[PDB]
């Protein structure tokens, strides 16, 4: 218990001296025991799906609940959780004169949630009748909406 | 045989049915220590 | 902020009001219809309830002398005197149960020295119980004082 | 008569005491303001001051903070009653004080204010009362969870039934002002989307800019706007963002104003969205029956909707499950210890039926008055088994 | 400034996926308000150490800290010990040299609040008002006059 | 006890599965514990009877 | 970096939960060493450069 605390309270001192790519990625200080015990396979028989549809449902329903339950050390997902995957064609960038930098900027602008204030603010005028929260930009949902990014 | 076994608490009533035994269980065994020692002593020393 | 064409200076005061006010106007408390603030201290999930409330006055006592004109402390919602009444009413019950045991021991045994062994029996057992609670981890609670009565 | 006076005798956990200090929370309807709820907190302060001078010493109101959570709808007033000596009768004690606060204010007025004694207890342990919660275990959203929650609350009070009192925790649901910023209209005139997001963000909601020093210490620096320029939906066009070609552009150009329906509090239990239900048992039923007759209503709803009991209650209760097992080993150890100093198969049975002799008297005093089977009574039983064991062992020891 | 939906997936959900691999634990709950304030509650087993339980919860949130908005980072994230209920509530009023319900709340949070939370193991303090801050009220009409933005 | 609570959390997940989704169990240490208790307690009763 | 190896851009929401968003390239344009010249980075003077 105490051995895990001191190791992750020292790594954290040297966290700022790492690349910004590694910071947003998953750093983890867990308790290890080189050996599995309960391996729970997940297959399909009737309504057939791929080895990708299954790994998403395992990591979006039962994986978050398993690692939390009865003191599990660390869980290893056998596949990958779903993610809005984009495959940049290099020939179709040169056609319209563009780079991967312009694609990344388009997603970090349109695909984002902004913190707008609220009508009838925290310090209001005496005698205001209503008070609601403002919504502005919303994070995208499906494959169709990601295809319509200008 | 009724205080201490009832003091096998469970859950949010941990120190509720526990403390209302063991506290008085120490009072029972110290009254047995005061009835085997000292109460015999002063009865013989001075009474009539 | 800026310097417009003709050498005129634009300042932050010129474009905006500047008042030294609160960081958050979402809440403002009163006390019997009088403008006021306060300190809502909550327990630390294992703290020593009353001893923590006694040291709330300890730190507060060194603050009192350096107060501006008019600033005075008041005490609404306080659990301190409920602890002081539970000890004053159980120890009152303790002394009442000894004095009434004395009257029953005098009616049956008219000897004054006979009504004395049981009078100096239970006081010894009550003190011994405090020694066992200190050695096991228990404290003077509402339960281990009503337990002294029972 | 001993079995009849035990099952009919109801079950509490710990009696709610006079603490000399209670409170009363406020709750206003959809989209109320700070000025509206302040009128309600003033009327509450009058009842305790002018209409209750003898019982109350001081009130401590707080506008915009209930124990539900936060917002300018809620409120709370920490009452601090006079000492016990100046409050003599039962009328001047907490129970009677908060009784003519509820059914009085409720019915009249417009908002909802209660008043209630402080549970000595903890957050849990009301007794004859549960805490349910409904989970979204599939890919349906919050809008579809609202419909399933309304169907659980409906069917519960549709057939009572040895009743079941049930209301939601606080998902009232109020409207929100959505602003759709068209991305093609913005870039055409030449405004950056970065500039537009921190215009709306650092004006209406506020923005943490930097730190400064005031009188030795170090505090914060915020930026927003004068009150009048951010109250109504028509004042959005008053802001003008600058474009790359050195000229002003109004918000109304690229924006689109339109109302919607959201929720001001999205609860989530265990990595998944949820909706808390604070229900209760009937005057007839009690806990165990009310919970199992809420589970077959929880499984009668559409797909992708399950349940999980959230969330103070419990882990094996006291009047029930626990008590049986505790008294069971109390008989197995009593029998063995009455034998270590006796040697028979008859002497210990004499002491093993003075249990009901003294117990019938304890059940008679509690059921006669307004007391109930709680913690203080259940340990008063085991003490009377030790006092009935004592007297009877003297009748068995000297006689043998 | 963020509304209920904004904080529900930008702060709340980020921590909840990274709230795993902890010793003990029965369940987790959460409340994401429209004011812009999330609060999680990991209730552990009875008789568990509250000292070590606080360490593991704040050494896992910290892994998902970089995946949050930069607004929330500079704001006050806090992992304290909770006990839903106050005990010592210390009101602060004025009688002689009169001041507002804003001047008082600053002096409470710049003299005695920092000292109270530190003293005798306090769980968490709730200031009844707000600490002072250089507040600026940007006039929109006086920005357009000199051609400017927030 | 950790492997028993792996089924506890998994059991509440089962009802809300799509069509065809079924759970299987390769590589499992659970029944080796149940055989070591069933073969030592069998040895215990055999040593008493002999 | 954001073509051959991949790059963590932003977060989105899929069916209630919150997942990740990645950016790379179709499989065929990053298998061989001769496919490096297929990418063209833009210069300050508005024209492509291999
Ligand atoms: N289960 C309970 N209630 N207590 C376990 C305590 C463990 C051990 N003391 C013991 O192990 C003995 N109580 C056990 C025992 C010894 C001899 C005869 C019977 C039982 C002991 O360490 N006692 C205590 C007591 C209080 C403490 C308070 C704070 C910090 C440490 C403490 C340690
Ligand atoms: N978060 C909210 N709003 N309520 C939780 C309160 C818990 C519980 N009482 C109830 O749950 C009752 N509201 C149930 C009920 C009883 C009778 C008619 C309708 C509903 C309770 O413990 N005390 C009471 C007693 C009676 C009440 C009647 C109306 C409103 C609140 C009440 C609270």
């Amino acid at each position: 218990d105490i051995a895990q605390v001191q190791v992750q309270a020292k790594l954290q001192l040297a966290m700022p001296l790492l690349p910004q790519e590694v910071q947003q990625q998953g750093v983890s200080v867990e308790k290890s025991s080189s050996s599995f015990l309960m391996v729970v396979g997940v297959i399909n028989t009737d309504g057939t799906m791929t080895q990708e549809d299954i790994s998403d449902y395992v990591a979006a329903n039962m994986k978050d609940a398993i690692s939390r339950t009865s003191g599990v050390g660390d869980v290893q997902l056998f596949g990958s959780q779903y993610a809005m995957r984009i495959w940049m064609n290099p020939n179709e960038l040169n056609k319209f004169q563009l780079t991967p930098v312009d694609v990344i900027t388009a997603i970090k602008a349109q695909n984002a949630q902004v913190a707008a204030g609220q009508l009838g603010g925290t310090p209001p005028v005496k005698g205001q009748q209503l008070n609601a929260s403002i919504i502005a930009q919303t994070r995208l949902t499906s494959t169709e909406e990601f295809g319509k990014i200008l | 045989a009724v205080f201490v076994p009832m003091a096998f608490f469970g859950g949010s009533t941990g120190a509720i049915y526990r403390q209302f035994s063991i506290t008085i269980v120490s009072a029972m065994a110290l009254s047995v220590l005061v009835a085997l020692i000292l109460t015999p002593a002063l009865c013989a020393t001075m009474l009539k | 902020l800026k310097v417009n064409q003709d050498g005129s200076r634009v300042l932050l005061r010129d474009v905006a009001k500047i008042e030294l006010g609160g960081e958050n106007y979402d809440i403002i408390a009163e006390f019997n219809g009088q403008p006021a603030s306060g300190l809502g201290i909550k327990l630390a999930t294992g703290a020593n309830a009353l001893d923590t409330a006694a040291a709330i006055r300890a730190e507060l006592a060194k603050m009192e002398p350096f107060f501006p004109s008019g600033l005075k402390i008041v005490y609404p919602y306080d659990t301190t005197p409920f602890v002081k009444i539970s000890i004053h009413e159980v120890v009152k019950t303790l002394v009442e149960a000894i004095i009434l045991v004395f009257l029953v021991m005098y009616l049956f045994l008219q000897n004054f020295r006979a009504t004395l062994i049981p009078t100096i029996a239970v006081p010894v057992v009550l003190l011994g119980t405090f020694a066992v609670l200190a050695a096991f981890g228990f404290s003077i609670n509402t339960l281990t004082m009503f337990g002294m009565v029972l | 008569g001993m079995a009849y006076l035990f099952v009919r005798l109801p079950s509490s956990f710990l009696p709610d005491e006079d603490q000399g200090v209670f409170m009363t929370m406020v709750q206003l309807p959809a989209g109320a303001t700070q000025e509206r709820t302040q009128k309600v907190l003033n009327e509450v302060t009058h009842y305790y001051l002018t209409k209750e001078k003898n019982n109350v010493e001081s009130v401590f109101a707080v506008n915009g903070f209930g124990f539900a959570g936060r917002g300018q709808n809620t409120g709370i007033a920490f009452v601090s009653l006079k000492d016990w000596a100046d409050r003599p009768g039962e009328e001047n004690k907490v129970e009677a004080i908060t009784m003519r606060a509820t059914r009085a204010f409720s019915q009249i007025k417009d908002a909802m204010v209660f008043a209630f004694n402080l549970p000595a207890i903890v957050e849990l342990g009301t007794a004859t009362g549960f805490d349910f919660e409904l989970i979204d275990q599939a890919g349906l959203g919050h809008e579809k969870l609202t419909q399933a929650r309304n169907q659980l609350l409906a069917e519960a009070a549709k057939h009572p039934d040895m009743l079941t009192s049930v209301r939601p925790n606080g998902l009232e649901d109020t409207p929100q002002f959505k602003i759709d910023i068209d991305q093609e209209k913005a870039q055409a005139l030449g405004v950056s989307i970065n500039d537009i997001n921190t215009t709306l963000g650092a004006a209406w909601g506020g923005s943490y800019v930097n730190d400064f020093i005031d009188r030795g210490r170090v505090k914060k620096v915020y930026v927003m706007s004068e009150a009048k320029y951010r109250m109504l939906p028509d004042d959005i066009g008053d802001w003008y963002v600058r474009a790359a070609d050195g000229q002003m552009v109004p918000f109304s150009a690229f924006s689109s104003s339109r109302w919607e329906y959201g929720s001001p509090r999205l609860e989530r239990y265990n990595g998944l969205p949820s909706m808390e239900i604070l229900g209760q048992a009937a005057p007839g039923k009690s806990t165990g029956e009310a919970m199992e007759l809420m589970e077959q209503l929880a499984s009668k709803l559409p797909t992708g909707v399950g349940y999980d009991w959230t969330g103070m209650s419990y882990q094996e209760r006291l009047s029930g499950n626990q008590a049986p097992s505790l008294y069971a080993i109390s008989l197995i150890v009593v029998f063995l210890c009455l034998a270590a100093l006796y040697e028979s198969w008859s002497i210990p049975f004499s002491v093993m039926l003075v249990v009901p002799l003294g117990v019938i008297g304890a059940l008679l005093a509690a059921t006669f008055r307004g007391l109930t089977n709680d913690v203080y009574f259940q340990v008063g039983l085991l003490t009377t088994i030790g006092l009935s064991a004592k007297n009877a062992i003297l009748i068995v020891e000297f006689a043998k | 400034g963020a509304d209920a939906k904004t904080v529900q997936d930008t702060v709340t959900q980020v921590i909840e996926q990274n709230m795993n691999g902890i010793d003990n634990l029965m369940y987790m709950s959460s409340n994401s308000d429209s004011t812009g304030t999330v609060q999680i509650t990991l209730t552990f087993e009875s008789g568990t150490d509250a000292d070590i339980a606080q360490v593991q919860v704040q050494a896992k949130l910290q892994l998902a800290m970089p995946l949050l908005p930069q607004e929330v980072q500079q704001q006050g994230v806090s992992v304290e010990k909770s006990s839903s209920s106050f005990l010592m509530v210390v009101g602060v009023i004025n009688t002689d040299g009169t001041m507002t319900q804003e001047d008082i709340s600053d002096y409470v949070a710049a003299n005695m609040k920092d000292a109270i939370s530190r003293t005798s193991g306090v769980g968490d303090v709730q200031l009844f008002g707000s600490q002072y801050a250089m507040r600026i009220w940007m006039n929109p009409n006086e920005l357009n006059k000199f051609q400017l933005t927030p």
